[PDB]
């Protein structure tokens, strides 16, 4: 199944008044945005080439909290700084989609374009009707999956089925973090998805020379101080204090074969392993995995290597390592 | 009308670097600005919206001899029983009209994943094997065959600092929000100048902007080793050359691409 | 606490090659100086803990889970159960000519697993701190690049340190590897020295490394090349389904294979 | 009784409130206007707005209208749908039963509430299993002799755990119960 | 999807049905067999126009001479018109089953 690697989102929170109410343990508000800086900081650590975009709406107003960029601390740090947000108004849909769609239509083509709508005020009080506005969403493949809050929206429901997004209604805070954790991952690209070939640069860290001889100072480039080394550019020549980022004059993504690396596990998903209870002539005490005897009555095992892994083994495999470790061999 | 004008007099001071760039590239005369944009109360507003009445009695009942507190005094101001379902369903109607305006992958080759871009007899293995087979047949040799004074203290030198594997300045200060600001500027100026360079753009109307952009490049670049040689003239220390980096690189590419197209003419 | 694993190469191959060369160095005075740094880690606190792994071609093994000597019961049942296992695993080995490098990525996996067993098992009242001693002591595997790597960004998430300690020769993966987790790269030039450089460089935990003086990070060229005929390049032409670096722009991506629309 | 309430809510600021939070809509005697607000209605219901559609028992607003997925998700039943007791043929339909049939008067007028009420509460489920929560707001409801004579498929999913839920725990479990209808099969 | 019900045998177009469908059917049935005017209750808006209808079309091809003609009343010419498209899919489903047209007429006044 196609995958794009590349992929552009936004997360667009909505400010509404619904929000102030505490249906969660903590304000729901706070505890949205608690989970999504989590949730962007693994999808950062999940797709380094991705970047995300986060858009506030209240009082019938769309604002962008933070552009589009690659760096997870300044995202962070929005969203520590919108737990205080007052959380008074009412949302537009209209409004967020069309800043949204503003933003991503001069995106290239071979990226992918996806939105995530946390809703929670049902209510969408919008200057223009949204059912027009699926059609030009249509026309511009962006991706939308809403994620609605108490409350199984009927125009949300239609915008993902039609856009090829997904609809989802919060069962609990624990099925929140699934939610979310399982829209970290790419999505597969549909027919109406396109791949095209993208310039890429990668950039070596460099240092002083010789005894800084013919050093090459400079501050940064998006109070920074004077750097005696760091990254440069092929193209700029511009010194960028951390990888990786976009190029603010050529344009062309600036990133190091490990961030490429860091998403070839999704390329190579891995298999289920079968999950037997019973020893089924497994005499080995000791989980091959962990070298730990198994305490359950549970055994994983592959098609390849037919090796013994315990709960916790295998758990971990398929969740964080994403490789089989005696399969490997 | 001139949107233009009114345009840069709302950016003339709200944002103070947008300006101090766009002046900057005029403080030494080296291009027209033209080129510079060329290439780049809620409660009457809702009844505003939604009674068109309202807007109707506003525009005939604009102040005139009254007080706009009375205006608002007007606001509020079985056959009232029907007239009160009625209104509901007008203005909720009225509200409601507002809101609307008029692939399966295949591969053919997956090792090249296994060894991806980090780069790179017979009876030798078998006496290596033998051998080392034989060499730990003695254990716990820690007593004195592990380590030796000797050994230490020349490890000890080595991990000083002048010893091997351990090889072992901010006097300016208002210098680098000078260096900071020419960097602004050359980064304004590139972003237009590298835009559409990347692509090859085959066209008479997209190349022309091309070479506009080249002459500009020549014409910025007149005046920044003024600048240059300003602050060069101080002390002769902590050299800046990364600046210089940027501009010959530049150059070279405009050269370079322009020996290229020459080539394909 | 600490929770320390030590990954040895012992790699049958480049040790018998020094057997046979007769150097001064040996596997055996290599398994005495990470036998002593475990006896010093465990030393350092009770709460403290240790394991060791041995990574050979074919598999990796587990080297580790009354005064004789007037010793303390337990670092000598680390020393007896070691020495054991380690004399074991060496004499027992089939020969298999087409596979002779040494395996390192499978063994790294099992460290980290066990880690995370380890780490589950704890309780929570106490934290663990888990670091992993990695002792490369010969040339790593092409073919060994991707798996490597997705251990090495799964211990980036889990915050485990790979303190590197090559030997003989200069691992550019492993150097990355070490490099992205933040641990500590030494490159021991006097191996019959090699056990004063773990008391100093390597057995500091993350706790003190801070506070402390040990030697400067090597520059790392996070180098990239097209899948044609190995080298250095500096642009790359990746595909949105393969995400493979590439020589120069073609019509189509030959491990894609898609209909890429020219433009 | 409808524009009593309605004047009620009005005077107090609970139907603005009602109005902040979702739109309003009202039915009247007259065909035409009965008509364009249900047709503007359901548009309410196809966008995000919503809508809360107040309408007579007996209104034919109500038995010729047909509520289906995404329409009258929720159906409030404010009051127990009872005929004024003047008017006159109704008094002889009542007793010429009681007289002939044996039909206790009270019996009668209470099968003519019951089977009007669920007439007019039946719509939500109309197929396709369309998720849907039907909220009468009266304690006779609760009465064994209305739950009997309620329709059999309703009474039976009606339970005595939620049979007089306070205005507050009705409002948590129709929060909760539209939370379970919200997730696929 | 032809259901073996105890009377006869009935096609169906929809793929399944639920439990109180065969009741109603059944029931139905056990009317029709008796001849005696009766009356019965069904939850669902719709699928009790088209269980009814199919268990009515099958007792027609059964026994023919039992019953002359169906005479199916609704409220409201919008409401039958949903039920005469039901008819519709109905007799296209049979039609496709037996492979050719038969002498079957349904409309409404
Ligand atoms: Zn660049
Ligand atoms: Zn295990
Ligand atoms: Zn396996
Ligand atoms: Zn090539
Ligand atoms: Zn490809």
């Amino acid at each position: 199944v196609r995958l794009g690697m590349m992929r552009h989102l936004y997360v667009v929170v909505d400010g509404s008044r619904t929000m102030e109410d505490q249906d969660l343990k903590p304000n729901r508000l706070t505890c949205t945005l608690k989970l999504l800086e989590y949730f962007v900081e693994e999808y950062f650590d999940q797709n380094p080439i991705s970047q995300i975009g986060i858009i506030v709406t209240k009082s019938k107003r769309a604002e962008k909290l933070t552009e589009l960029s690659g760096n997870p601390r300044k995202h962070i740090t929005s969203l520590k700084k919108a737990v205080d947000m007052t959380c008074h108004g009412e949302p537009s849909l209209y409004n967020s989609l069309s800043i949204a769609m503003q933003t991503l239509k001069h995106m290239p083509g071979h990226t992918s374009r996806e939105v995530l709508i946390i809703f929670s005020s049902l209510t969408t009080c919008d200057p223009s009707n949204i059912y027009d506005l699926i059609k030009t969403l249509k026309a511009a493949k962006i991706r939308v999956s809403v994620i609605g809050l108490s409350a199984e929206v009927r125009v949300c429901t239609v915008l993902a089925r039609e856009t090829g997004g997904t609809y989802h209604v919060i069962l609990d805070e624990s099925h929140y973090k699934e939610l979310l954790t399982h829209h970290v991952s790419p999505p597969p690209a549909s027919s109406s998805s396109e791949c095209s070939l993208i310039r890429m640069g990668f950039p070596q860290h460099t240092i002083a020379s010789l005894s800084d001889q013919d050093a090459k100072p400079s501050f940064s480039m998006a109070e920074p101080g004077l750097t005696l080394g760091g990254y440069f550019c092929p193209q700029c020549r511009a010194k960028y204090c951390e990888l990786p980022v976009e190029c603010k004059i050529c344009g062309l993504t600036l990133v190091s074969a490990p961030h490429l690396a860091r998403s070839y596990h999704h390329l190579f998903p891995l298999d289920a392993f079968q999950e037997i209870p019973l020893e089924e002539y497994n005499g080995e005490r000791f989980c091959y995995g962990c070298q730990g005897e198994l305490k359950d009555q549970h055994v994983y095992v592959c098609a390849v290597c037919q090796n013994v892994f315990c709960v916790d083994c295998d758990v971990f495999v398929h969740d964080s390592l994403h490789c089989c470790p005696g399969c490997i061999h | 009308a001139n949107k233009e004008l009114e345009e840069k007099n709302r950016m003339l001071q709200e944002d103070p670097v947008l300006f101090q760039l766009y002046k900057d590239l005029v403080v030494s005369q080296v291009i027209s600005a033209e080129e510079f944009w060329a290439n780049r109360s809620d409660i009457i507003e809702s009844i505003f919206r939604t009674y068109p009445a309202v807007k109707m009695k506003y525009a005939e009942n604009v102040p005139h001899n009254m007080t706009e507190k009375e205006f608002w005094t007007r606001f509020f101001q079985e056959n009232s029983n029907a007239a009160i379902i009625k209104r509901f369903n007008h203005h909720s109607a009225m509200v409601l009209a507002a809101g609307l305006r008029k692939i399966a992958l295949n591969l053919k080759k997956s090792d090249r994943y296994y060894h991806g871009p980090t780069p790179i007899t017979s009876q030798d293995i078998i006496n290596s094997f033998q051998s080392i087979r034989q060499e730990m047949e003695a254990y716990t040799p820690k007593l004195t065959q592990v380590l030796s004074s000797s050994a230490a203290s020349s490890t000890i030198t080595a991990l000083s600092p002048g010893g091997a594997l351990m090889q072992g300045q901010m006097v300016p200060n208002d210098i680098q929000s000078e260096l900071k600001h020419l960097y602004v500027a050359v980064g304004e100026l590139l972003r237009h100048f590298w835009s559409c360079f990347p692509v090859n753009t085959p066209f008479l109307e997209e190349k022309v902007v091309k070479m506009k952009s080249n002459l500009e490049r020549f014409q910025v670049t007149k005046l920044c080793p003024f600048q240059e040689k300003i602050r060069r003239q101080y002390l002769s220390t902590n050299l800046v050359s990364h600046i210089e980096e940027m501009l010959q690189t530049a150059y070279n590419k405009l050269h370079t691409w322009q020996s290229r197209r020459l080539m394909k003419k | 606490l600490n929770l320390l694993v030590i990954v040895v190469d012992a790699n049958p191959i480049w040790w018998g090659k020094q057997a046979l060369k007769e150097s001064q160095f040996t596997l055996s005075k290599c398994i005495d100086a990470v036998m002593v740094l475990g006896n010093s880690h465990l030393f350092m606190n009770r709460s403290n803990k240790l394991a060791v792994i041995a990574s050979h071609i074919q598999e990796s093994r587990f080297l580790y889970p009354g005064s004789k000597d007037g010793k303390y019961e337990l670092l000598t049942s680390a020393n007896e159960v070691i020495v054991e296992e380690i004399k074991d695993l060496m004499t027992k080995s089939d020969i298999k000519g087409q596979h002779t490098e040494t395996l390192l990525a499978g063994s790294l996996a099992k460290a980290l697993c066990y880690i995370h067993r380890m780490n589950k098992e704890v309780k929570d009242n106490q934290e663990m701190k888990s670091r992993i001693l990695v002792i490369k002591a010969a040339e790593d595997s092409a073919l060994q690049y991707m798996n490597f790597m997705n251990v090495i960004f799964a211990a980036q998430k889990q915050n485990i340190l790979i303190d590197a300690c090559v030997l003989d020769s200069d691992s550019g993966l492993l150097q990355q590897a070490c490099d992205i987790t933040g641990g500590l790269y030494l490159k021991v030039p006097q191996m019959p020295s090699l056990l004063q450089y773990l008391l100093w460089v390597f057995l500091p935990d993350q706790d003190q490394r801070s506070q402390l003086i040990l030697p400067p990070p090597v520059h790392v060229d996070y180098r990239a090349a097209c899948f044609c005929h190995r080298n250095l390049i500096e642009i790359g032409y990746v595909c949105s389904v393969c995400l493979s670096i590439f020589c120069n722009f073609s019509p189509i991506c030959t491990t894609c294979e898609t209909a890429f629309k020219i433009s | 009784y409808m524009e009593s309430t309605v004047a009620s809510w009005y005077e107090q600021g609970i139907l603005e409130n009602i109005q902040r939070n979702k739109l309003l809509f009202i039915e009247t005697q007259d065909g035409a206007e009965t008509s364009v607000a249900l047709e503007k209605y359901q548009e309410a219901c196809e966008n995000g707005r919503g809508a809360i559609l107040l309408s007579v028992a007996r209104g034919k607003v109500s038995e010729g209208i047909d509520f289906v997925h995404h329409y009258g998700r929720a159906v409030i039943m404010f009051g127990v749908p009872y005929v004024y007791t003047q008017s006159r043929i109704l008094k002889a339909r009542l007793e010429y039963l009681r007289d002939q049939f044996q039909i206790r008067e009270n019996d009668f007028l209470t099968f003519d509430a019951m089977r009007h009420a669920a007439q007019c509460v039946g719509r939500a489920i109309r197929g396709k299993t369309d998720y849907g929560l039907m909220v009468f707001a009266d304690k006779r409801f609760a009465r064994g002799d209305k739950r009997g004579k309620l329709p059999r498929w309703i009474q039976e999913h009606l339970t005595d755990a939620n049979l007089n839920l306070t205005v507050d725990e009705g409002v948590q479990v129709a929060k909760y119960f539209l939370r379970q209808m919200a997730q696929p099969f | 999807m032809k259901l073996n019900v105890d009377g006869l045998l009935v096609y169906f177009p929809y793929d399944y049905i639920y439990p109180e469908q065969f009741s109603y059917m059944r029931e139905l049935k056990r009317t029709l067999d008796a001849k005696g005017h009766g009356v019965l209750e069904m939850p669902s808006g719709t699928g009790k126009t088209v269980s009814l209808l199919a268990l009515i079309m099958a007792y027609q091809r059964a026994y023919p001479l039992e019953v002359t003609k169906l005479i199916y009343c609704s409220r409201t010419v919008p409401e039958i018109e949903k039920v005469i498209e039901e008819l519709r899919k109905l007799l296209n489903f049979y039609e496709k089953q037996e492979g050719e047209k038969l002498p079957f007429l349904g409309l409404a006044l």
